[PDB]
């Protein structure tokens, strides 16, 4: 199904913060991917979001209830599974 | 007034990429002649087809000119539709003044040569059909891709077969295979399962005694129900109804390559599907210059859904362009490895 | 319906239209004679013909946070709202 | 009385509700009689028709062995070719046991290829009653035969089934498809355990792939190295399906000429009553009570398991006695007045 | 004995919330007398008709094919016109064809453009009892017959009937009315296998409109070309309503005349038969059993299947007519 080096789906765009939903189902540590151990969103790590044909590159700036939208803390308050993603360049063709 | 290459290839593969929206494709003449296993390539096209008939085999050349006053070049189906006819009456043969059953034995003779020159195996894993066949499986899409295709030969059933890849073209059994036809409207058929369907009949057919039910198997000698059409009073029907059904799906997009577009039913088909449901999409492959399909320009300009993909022109939502020859996706081995590249 | 044709509006407060993007989803590209045009982007515009004229936007928000209060409590899970600001008009 | 039991049969198999299954033997043959003749004899028929077309190999395992048939002998000839320096045994320069496997083969497949008679073949009439049947739960048919006859049959009744093969000419060995199950309700599902007479093996890997018939090659009684598994699977997901089809909530089972002389079928059959106490078996026998003594023991051991015989009626793994189902055709009659 | 089925027969009209419908084939109009003649005449009478008005054809034909019909001998005319340098098949000058076809046209046009009789035509009688009942199930009737009889005795009696027709002299055909199939219960259907000197197509296209009878052209017999992508003279339409009928719930459905000699209606009636378990045909035979072979062996093979005969009785695949008759039986049984 899902291949590798999957993190989750994007749920909110506002410009330039994206926020991202985790879609690991648990065992947030060391998803391997060719043989090394990178781990799921940290704050200094990279993500990439591919549009058909290009890939557009980020960073994480926000994890936990900080990157929760507005009122989805209002609709359940125990819920942190998000991080907040900036835009930071694209690579082209 | 001037198109770029790259944006179409683009999309196309955003297209391709897609999952949930259904995905077809139609295999015409022009397909088995981009691949060549001695100096010509595996299989003729159907100009050679015809050349070969016509130099193979003045009584017979005789019923080449009586179709050329109303209609251009004869062509294998003209051929074989005035051979049906001819058997179709039963003391026809004044009109060639060569007895009244000649006419059975030409068919027997050009049926067995037909059969002889199509039953021909591709050579080697590397064939297009193969890297196809491996990209239908890449992707466990929530909807099978569905194929049509208008030969006679079955390098398509091979190369399937090679790689492990299930389908269904409407027979059901293992010695016989009689046509199940509830089965096919029914439709409950298994999610990964794709479909495969022949247009034009391949050697597998066989027609039986006077109950005339129809079954595919071994092909036998003397015997091959590779006619286009033909005549009755059917699969063809029901296989053309199944096409038109597939293309009202929402957001369904069809893919043609190596068809030239010169039937009249298969363009009136695709018309009707067009004009019915706005939001399909169809992407006409050539590989050539568009200036020799007026049928395929015509229809562009009278819809504003069709894509037309040439050498050195295209015409793009009824505005005709060119380029930034180029598209050289028309040949059916790049559109091959294009697949694989998406896939892998 | 017709193509050129993106959702329906629920949704008004003067100048901030909330949008629904209609069942037919996953497609995200909606092809429009040739060339598609990717669905609900940030700068892309929206036009609402009213009767006769038109009325012209600017998409400021996708996702959750254009979608109004009670739905998200009736349903956490979707999110195909955009949130639709004004911008001019075209007369006749 | 017979009487009653008739009545429960017909009213527990003619209710649409637990899935439907059949077993069919090599006596299903027996009793279709063409020109005064069965079309296929038992399987001693086969055994002395190979004998009158080398007795050595036959003396050799009649030392230890009884009265053999033909499975014994093809299984000596495979374990033999198996050693590279096998003719030890029967002269020199190995060509008589590779000889002697493929007149065998191409003898018995030219035996077996014989076509069905007209429409009253009681192969025809179960067909109608498997399309006089919309249930759910579809019936899937296990054969321990080597012919085409009941699937010839079927496509002549115009109704749809899956054998675990799919495509044409070169069809390959479908595997997961089997047990995704994900099949349309109306199909129906046909295993044959022993194999049919158009498999064919191939040089590149074991593909058993199903199509037009080979010329003199055949695949018979699968025995050859099962080591690789996954591919040459038939034989062990074919008893997979049976003994999942014994497992689970199924009130009904039929058995039609089956001899209860196979190990392999006999463990998995007990294995599975024992584990499935709801599930019957109303396994039957055309012939004395007594020639079966492993279905005697069978029923003894086993209370689920119902034996029926000409004798008399094993009932509740107790002997009873009477006071005309053995009959293939008398069995398909029964069944014809019970969908009608 | 006969009382069994009569009383049977009797039971199963009573029997409501299940579809009934008949067919009418040509033997039902031609006992029907009229000036102690019959009002239409029988196959074999309109052969005799039509030769008593070239018969090098027929002479070609009868070599490979018995004393022939109408519709073989129309059907060859026209596949000899298709092909273009036909005539030297036959002769010389293929130009005797069209008006030979021209000619049985206006014979047949002429032979069965035949009024109806007053109030004691039993065709009232049946309206009228298919009237008197409020069932839910319409009723939609299938003849073979090339006149409108039926048409003018349902007319007669204010009796809502459909055939797949509506508009003016240039009526079209509705398509989609048998596709969704969403029609008030009162109304009744009507469907013609052959169609009638009513029908006629259109030199534009073939859109075969109802109408106005039209000087020249009738539409008879459809068999012409199907590559128009259906809409042209569409038989199949009506087939495929009667497989439909045969698809829904079970019932048993009678027939008046049927001599069992159309492969194209065995065939579906077979398929029919097959598919649905419990389906029952209820066809007669005024005529010796021995007569129809195809009728007893669609008995013997079709468990389901019930015929009956003036001198035997086929039930239960084993062996054991006036349209009037059935016509006072039902009438009778309605008070």
């Amino acid at each position: 199904t899902e291949a590798s080096t999957y993190i989750g789906t994007v749920q909110d765009v506002n410009g330039a913060n994206i926020r991202v939903v985790l879609d690991i189902n648990t065992i947030s540590s060391l998803k391997f991917v060719d043989g090394q151990g990178y781990r799921i969103g940290q704050i200094g790590s990279f993500v990439r979001i591919p549009i058909g044909y290009i890939n557009l590159f980020g960073i994480v700036s926000q994890v936990g209830a900080g990157a929760v939208p507005d009122k989805l803390l209002e609709v359940e308050p125990y819920g942190h599974r998000w991080i907040s993603v900036q835009l930071v360049g694209e690579e082209g063709i | 007034s001037y198109y770029d290459t790259t944006q179409q290839l683009s999309l196309l593969k955003h297209v391709l990429s897609e999952d949930k929206r259904p995905i077809a494709f139609i295999i015409a003449a022009g397909c088995p002649v981009s691949i060549r296993h001695n100096d010509a390539p595996l299989i003729p096209d159907v100009a050679g087809l015809t050349r070969k008939i016509s130099d193979s085999f003045s009584l017979l050349m005789k019923i080449i000119q009586n179709l050329k006053t109303t209609i251009p070049n004869p062509t294998i189906e003209d051929i074989l539709s005035y051979i049906r006819l001819l058997q179709q009456i039963p003391m026809s043969g004044k009109i060639h003044d060569v007895e009244n059953s000649v006419i059975n034995a030409l068919e027997e003779s050009i049926c067995e040569l037909i059969e002889e020159e199509v039953n021909v195996d591709l050579p080697g894993n590397a064939t297009p059909y193969h890297k196809i066949a491996a990209w239908i499986n890449s992707i466990n899409r929530e909807h099978q891709v569905e194929i049509f295709t208008t030969n006679y030969d079955l390098l398509m059933e091979q190369a399937l077969e090679e790689l492990n890849v299930p389908y269904f073209d409407g027979f059901v059994g293992s010695k016989r295979a009689f046509f199940d036809i509830r089965t096919i409207e029914e439709n409950k058929l298994p999610s990964r399962w794709s479909k495969l369907w022949k247009l034009h009949g391949s050697i597998n057919w066989q027609l039986d005694k006077q109950t005339q039910t129809i079954w595919r198997g071994t092909p036998s000698k003397g015997c091959s129900l590779i006619h286009p059409s033909h005549l009755k009073y059917m699969p063809y029907l029901v296989m053309m109804d199944q096409l038109k059904l597939f293309l009202n799906q929402p957001s369904a997009i069809l893919i043609t390559c190596g068809y030239s577009y010169k039937d009249q039913h298969i363009n009136e088909v695709l018309s009707q599907g067009l004009q019915t449901n706005p939001n399909a999409l169809i992407y006409g492959l050539q590989y050539d210059v568009l200036e020799n399909y007026q049928e395929a320009k015509d229809m562009a300009l009278k819809r504003s859904n069709l894509i037309l993909l040439a050498k050195d022109r295209a015409i793009i939502g009824k505005k005709e362009g060119e380029w930034k020859l180029f598209f050289k996706l028309g040949d059916f081995q790049h559109l091959a490895s294009f697949l694989e590249e998406i896939s892998q």
